[PDB]
């Protein structure tokens, strides 16, 4: 006999729609928490990234700051192809983590990503030299990508989980951090030294990108 | 060289344009199209001898070659200039590379010959039957460049194992296997073909069992 | 399949979209007695098996053209993945190996 | 019978001297060349590190600059525990690779690690903006370690293998690279813009560490 399930030519099929493959609940016996580490303190993990947001809500860069072996490793990679400008960018840790479009903690003009309660996110007793608020440069070449992987041991996972969450910001200019020599330069008031605003944070423009470091 | 293309055209006009239409087309139901097949295809199909053929049958079989290596380059470069496709691998002399094609591995070639094609031929590369009159041929009388250009542009009923289906490492590896499987001697006696049990049966009967019954009739009498 | 020979194809039921353009995926284990039918003839489009020499038509669906087989050798659905890689669009619609009692309902 | 090879108590042995284990000529079927890559040019590899030397011949840091995927990855790690000072350090690529103790290519005072034929190791036709000579900061915290991993696509492996080999240097100060704003600052000659020496390289002190990038 002939087998019953054959011989039916309809219209010869739609082309098979692209395999949007579902994820895998075979692996799913495991929940990815904040991470696993030591840190004999109030408690933290070993991995907490960040998403740098612009003034339109879109992502510009992506930071990842975490304590691994007593050294806060911070890797800032690019997110968009044409976000940053053709030049060096100055990374700086802000004390408040609000990446608002227009906000100002003190009485003054609300600039772009200026929701911090001051400048550099230093220690709770530190106000002077280049602490954990100031960071190295993540320069953007003609390709439009700024990557900077550094290891700053000034802060750790117990310092970034404060009462106010911190952030990582990048302006349209580079990172100066009081790089004015007093032997040849001069101030507008004739002073040999630099300004206090240039001592708190680096000399740059308005903050273009900003991202909260609370696992963003 | 343009004179080499002209030599390919002079040999092309006076051997095949009854079945390739002289614009490298296909004469319908008498000989298929020929562009895009390329210099590798013409090297395998005339260097073996097959395509300067004489009838359209079940499959056009092997034969002595109708042109020599000084003219296969002309004919293949002519078909590649009119069409364009796979080319025959050539060494540092400009001639057709035949010894630099044996790859550095055999066991990978053994497993890959065995998986991908030895269904059709045999384990050692003897022939195998195919559907309606057509048949796989023996791989013993096979130049290694003809083996590479045989799997590279599949002539008749064999899949063209392309440059991307099998990588040239893998194809050099397969031609390393078949030139040391159809060349190595049968370890441990006469090789009753390459395929086992049917020649072993027929050589059990007329060699072994006929001798056994002949001994049995020399020893015992008849009454 | 060479795309000059895509007008000779006639699919069967529940199986019209199991191509991918001209990519077909037929199984290698044959219809009856389960040998791999790894002989394939282009330009005639017949999956020939070696163990009992049973042809199958590569064009329409692997119906046995000739041989001791009487069943369509099974066809696997095809799509491309994200990043453009060939993936199976599910399972076979029929049990793929050789035949036995509990089959075909 | 008793076996012949026993029963001899001498002085009971020296303590076994520490196992300075010899390397392995079991692996040795292979020669580690400069590397393996593409670079359809005169020819280069994919790995070429550097050894930053000080004014006493000792190593201070260690650089690794190589072309991987069209982006020159440069990772500068520390070598000594107490080489750098407590502050930010400015990485800068020098055109000549001589890490001499006292050398000067032009007519002038030979400073520390100033054997370059100018400032930044830019392109052969570039003399303006922040090219491949200027680099990001490798800041040194209180632990005394400066690490900076970046990806600058301005140069590649075909540009670092020039007629004169290049170098990577770090001074005692940070990296400015003309970070003086002309809206509030002023020059000694009353000019609004910056100096040409501050435009060629950053505003720092004398170059403390320097290392040739020719697989140092
Ligand atoms: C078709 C059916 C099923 C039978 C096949 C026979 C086929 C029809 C014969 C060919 C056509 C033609 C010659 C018919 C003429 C009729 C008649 C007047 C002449 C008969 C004399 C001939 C044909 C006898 C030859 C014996 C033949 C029929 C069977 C051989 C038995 C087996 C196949 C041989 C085994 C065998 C051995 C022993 C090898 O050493 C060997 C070595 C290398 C490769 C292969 C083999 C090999 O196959
Ligand atoms: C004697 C007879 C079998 C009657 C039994 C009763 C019968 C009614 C039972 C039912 C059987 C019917 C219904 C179906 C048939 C199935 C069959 C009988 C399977 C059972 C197995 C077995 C009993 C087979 C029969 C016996 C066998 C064929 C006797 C050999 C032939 C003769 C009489 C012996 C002398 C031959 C000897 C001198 C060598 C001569 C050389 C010739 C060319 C050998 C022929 C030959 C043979 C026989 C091969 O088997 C063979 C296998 C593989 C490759 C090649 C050959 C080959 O060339
Ligand atoms: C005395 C001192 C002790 C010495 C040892 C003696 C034992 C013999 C083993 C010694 C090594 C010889 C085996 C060689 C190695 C070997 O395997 O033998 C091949 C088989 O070839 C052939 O048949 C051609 C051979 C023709 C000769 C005569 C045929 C034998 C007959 C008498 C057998 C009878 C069978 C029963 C008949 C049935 C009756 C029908 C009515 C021949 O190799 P060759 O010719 O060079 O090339 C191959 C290609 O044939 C091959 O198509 C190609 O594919 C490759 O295999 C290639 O290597
Ligand atoms: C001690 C007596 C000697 C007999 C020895 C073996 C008999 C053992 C019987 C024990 C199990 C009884 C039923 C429960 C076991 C069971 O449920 O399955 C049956 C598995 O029994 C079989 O193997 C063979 C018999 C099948 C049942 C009926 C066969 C006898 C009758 C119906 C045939 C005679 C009349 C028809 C024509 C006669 C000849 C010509 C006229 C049928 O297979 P299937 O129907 O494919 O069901 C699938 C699930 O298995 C699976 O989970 C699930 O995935 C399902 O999708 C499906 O695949
Ligand atoms: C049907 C499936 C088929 C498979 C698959 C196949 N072949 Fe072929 N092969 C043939 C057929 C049919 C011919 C003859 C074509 C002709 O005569 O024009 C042939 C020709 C050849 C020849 C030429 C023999 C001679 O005498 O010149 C060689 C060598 C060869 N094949 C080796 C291979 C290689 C190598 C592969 C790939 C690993 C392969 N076969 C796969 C069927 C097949
Ligand atoms: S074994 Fe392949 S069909 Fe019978």
């Amino acid at each position: 006999c002939s087998p019953p399930g054959e011989t039916a030519s309809s219209e010869p099929g739609t082309t098979p729609a692209i395999w949007t493959g579902s994820p895998s609940p075979a692996a799913p016996s495991g929940e990815d928490h904040g991470g696993g580490h030591g840190a004999g303190a109030a408690g933290a993990g070993e991995t907490l990234t960040a998403e740098l947001k612009t003034a339109d809500g879109t992502s510009v860069a992506t930071a990842d700051f975490q304590f691994a072996d007593g050294f806060a490793t911070v890797t800032i990679e690019t997110t968009t192809p044409g976000r940053l400008t053709p030049g060096f960018h100055g990374v700086h840790i802000h004390s408040v983590g609000k990446c608002e479009a227009n906000s100002v903690a003190p009485t003054g003009g609300a600039p772009g990503d200026f929701n911090s309660a001051g400048g550099h996110f230093q220690v709770s007793g530190h106000s002077g030299h280049p602490a954990s608020g100031d960071l190295s440069s993540l320069q953007v070449r003609a390709d439009g990508s700024g990557k900077l992987v550094t290891t700053t041991d000034a802060f750790t996972a117990e310092d970034l989980l404060d009462g106010a969450k911190t952030a990582i910001i990048i302006h349209e200019k580079a990172d100066n951090f009081a790089n004015i020599p007093p032997e040849r330069y001069q101030q507008v008031n004739g002073a040999p030294g630099p300004d206090q605003t240039t001592m708190a944070t680096g000399d740059a423009g308005s903050r273009v990108a900003c991202g909260v470091i609370s696992a963003g | 060289q343009s004179a080499l293309l002209r030599t390919g055209k002079q040999l092309f006009e006076t051997s095949c344009v009854s079945c390739h239409g002289a614009n490298l087309q296909g004469v319908p139901d008498r000989g298929p199209s020929l562009i895009g097949t390329g210099e590798a295809a013409v090297y395998f199909q005339v260097s073996t001898g097959r395509m300067p053929a004489m009838r359209g049958e079940a499959q056009a079989p092997s034969k002595p070659p109708h042109f020599d290596e000084s003219q296969i380059d002309a004919l293949g470069a002519y078909v590649q200039a009119n069409g364009g496709g796979p080319t025959v691998p050539r060494d540092d002399h400009g001639a057709v590379a035949q010894e630099s094609l044996i790859g550095g591995d055999v066991a990978r070639g053994g497993d890959l010959f065995r998986l991908n094609c030895a269904s059709c031929h045999n384990f050692t590369g003897k022939g195998g039957a195919l559907s309606s009159g057509k048949y796989a041929p023996d791989l013993g009388d096979a130049n290694p460049a003809q083996i590479y250009t045989a799997m590279l542009t599949g002539p008749q009923n064999m899949p063209k194992f392309s440059d991307r289906q099998l990588t040239p490492d893998e194809k050099r590896d397969i031609v390393a296997y078949v030139r040391e499987s159809a060349e190595t001697p049968s370890y441990g006696g006469y090789g009753l073909g390459g395929f086992g049990p049917a020649p072993e049966g027929m050589a059990m009967w007329i060699i072994g069992m006929v001798a056994a019954i002949g001994v049995a009739m020399w020893i015992g009498s008849r009454a | 399949i060479k795309p000059a020979d895509m007008h000779r194809v006639i699919k069967r039921k529940g199986q019209e979209s199991f191509n991918f353009g001209e990519l077909f995926a037929y199984t290698k284990v044959c219809s009856h007695l389960g040998c791999p039918s790894s002989l394939y003839e282009q330009q005639t489009y017949r999956i020939l098996c070696p163990c009992h020499q049973s042809q199958f038509d590569a064009l329409e669906f692997a119906k046995p053209i000739f041989g001791p087989a009487a069943r369509a050798l099974a066809q696997l659905p095809i799509t491309i993945d994200e990043d453009g890689y060939l993936v199976a669009n599910g399972d076979f619609v029929e049990p793929v190996g050789p035949a036995f009692w509990e089959r075909k309902s």
